[PDB]
């Protein structure tokens, strides 16, 4: 609801969970609001979970789990536009949305492909007065065969300020990385490396048959995805165990 | 610290809450 | 208002285990977000007392007691019960204020001459380790009848703290053995905690436990023989973690997301939309 301009509750619950474990989001979360029950929306949409993967059987296509496509305890299937359970009177985009919505779920699959060669994607579109929000979601887990395990997720959020009298929108994209590995070896005992970074950019573009929203979003997408990997690299394999080895 | 996610843009407005929050209301 | 006892019970309950959770050299921050967030400063204060200790004797907080050169640990192995910890080292007692972290008001604390030689001689044996094998840690050695053994408990502590930077870590071992000559069993458990927080929130936790066996015969030789094995254990646990780290930059890390699709191109978003 974002109901209050000054809100120093907000501030500290946001700067809190930059710093319990990234291990006990989900826990951590509903305490959190049960202490703050007044800023339960603010916080459902704010702090990022790992993302849990849920099976539209109507389709027998999986499908991620976020706020964004939540409602009551149900969740819309980006495949099927349905709730499950279902749900008489929740939150649908408008038809013109729904059909972008479905073509950016088709274009991000190729990109979960290419990128990811598997794992689960999925967009969900709401609309705004001028324009629209969206997500796009992307998990995928490494080898199960292996001692070592990881698992990623992108939680990609952009707001779309269209001027179609101009022909042009601006973009804003916020994108978190969450990015989990984990271990239970002979040499070092139990390893858990997990936690997430996220980056923002905005940009102007036009909106043409040549460079329709889901190119200009997916490019968008594309650019940060690569940078922050760069950086998760850095960070999680750099920085930390330069960290470790000056403690000792 | 300085959040990005403060001013991310939330989904729909006056969608029901999850049980397990609302007996926390 | 049973109800609402039910519910100011379970705010504290999650206030202290919020306070408990902090990562090291931030518990400040976060007693400060919580306190914010609780707002109820009498709830706090009295029902989360045990929070702010449990978090300190968790964490091995170092400590520095004027007079004194050394820097002694609040463990639980030094928790007197009545507010007071115990320096082994200097055989005395302190008043703790753990949301201070100050020491003040030492007093000679009588100990039990059959332990002491023991304590003293692993203290001895111990300082000289971590100053060799750590930038600026600390460490403290107790020796107590526990259950029914004479049991020597060595705790370490290492930290680096660059909140400008937005990164904290700290390392802590702890090690326990009994006194049962020919052979005493050794338990131990190794702990690290890394938080890097720029524009997000990373941590690496890590733990390993340990079993092994010492020869006890002298006070002055099972305290070599104890420091060997702390030695051989530590070093062991950091080079796994550092292998561990190569492994999952060079392996797990790639197959998660590519760094370019097979093609060794960004995307023709064109072709993907016709």
């Amino acid at each position: 609801g974002s109901e209050f301009m000054s809100d120093q509750q907000l501030d500290c619950a946001l700067d809190l969970m930059r710093r319990l474990p990234p291990q006990q989001i989900e826990k951590n979360l509903s305490d959190l609001i049960d202490l703050v029950p007044s800023l339960c929306e603010d916080l459902l949409s704010s702090v990022d979970q790992p993302l849990k993967i849920a099976r539209d059987k109507v389709v027998g296509k999986d499908y991620l789990l976020c706020d964004y496509n939540r409602d009551g305890d149900s969740y819309r299937s980006p495949w099927s536009n349905k709730y499950d359970p279902p749900l008489e009177d929740g939150a649908m985009p408008s038809a013109r949305l729904r059909k972008l919505e479905v073509e950016a779920n088709n274009a991000f699959d190729q990109y979960r492909d290419l990128y990811f060669e598997g794992g689960v994607s999925s967009v969900y579109l709401w609309d705004l007065d001028h324009g629209f929000a969206g997500v796009i979601l992307i998990k995928k887990a490494g080898d199960g065969s292996k001692k070592i395990k990881g698992c990623w997720d992108s939680i990609h959020v952009v707001e779309v300020q269209e001027k179609s009298s101009g022909r042009t929108a601006h973009y804003k994209l916020t994108s978190t990385v969450m990015l989990w590995l984990q271990t239970n070896k002979t040499g070092s005992g139990t390893m858990n490396l997990g936690g997430s970074l996220t980056r923002q950019m905005e940009k102007d573009e036009t909106v043409s048959d040549s460079s329709p929203h889901i190119a200009n979003i997916g490019r968008l997408v594309e650019d940060m995805e690569n940078k922050i990997r760069s950086t998760l690299n850095e960070i999680y394999f750099g920085k930390t165990k330069d960290i470790v080895n000056g403690l000792r | 610290l300085t959040h990005f996610v403060r001013e991310r843009a939330q989904g729909p407005r006056g969608r029901r809450l999850p049980a397990h929050l609302q007996a926390k209301i | 208002d049973f109800e609402d006892r039910v519910s100011d019970e379970e705010k504290v309950r999650i206030a202290a285990k919020f306070i408990t959770h902090a990562p090291p050299g931030e518990f400040n921050e976060v007693f400060n977000d919580v306190r914010l967030l609780l707002n109820n400063d009498n709830l706090l204060r009295e029902g989360a007392a045990h929070a702010f200790a449990q978090y300190n004797m968790d964490q091995f907080t170092p400590v520095k007691i004027e007079g004194y050169d050394d820097q002694v640990l609040i463990t639980e192995h030094g928790d007197l019960g009545n507010g007071r910890f115990l320096d082994p080292r200097n055989k005395i007692s302190f008043k703790f204020d753990h949301l201070r972290k100050e020491a003040s008001d030492p007093q000679p604390e009588d100990t039990e001459s059959a332990l002491k030689q023991w304590r003293d001689a692993c203290d001895s044996a111990l300082r000289a380790y971590v100053k060799d094998h750590y930038p600026n840690g600390f460490c403290t050695v107790y020796g107590k009848s526990i259950d029914g053994q004479q049991t020597i408990i060595a705790c370490i502590e290492s930290h680096q703290f660059q909140p400008k930077n937005f990164w904290n870590g700290r390392w802590r071992s702890e090690w326990k053995f009994t006194i049962t000559p020919p052979t005493a069993q050794v338990a131990a458990v190794l702990k690290i905690q890394v938080h890097y927080y720029e524009d997000g929130n990373v941590q690496l936790v890590s733990h390993k436990d340990i079993q092994d066996s010492v020869q006890v015969s002298s006070d002055v030789q099972t305290a070599k023989e104890f420091i060997k094995i702390i030695e051989n254990a530590e070093n062991e646990y950091q080079t796994a973690i550092s292998e561990n780290y190569q492994t999952m930059s060079d392996t797990t890390f790639k197959a998660l997301r590519r760094q370019l699709p097979v093609t060794r191109t960004k995307i023709d978003w064109n072709k993907i939309l016709s």
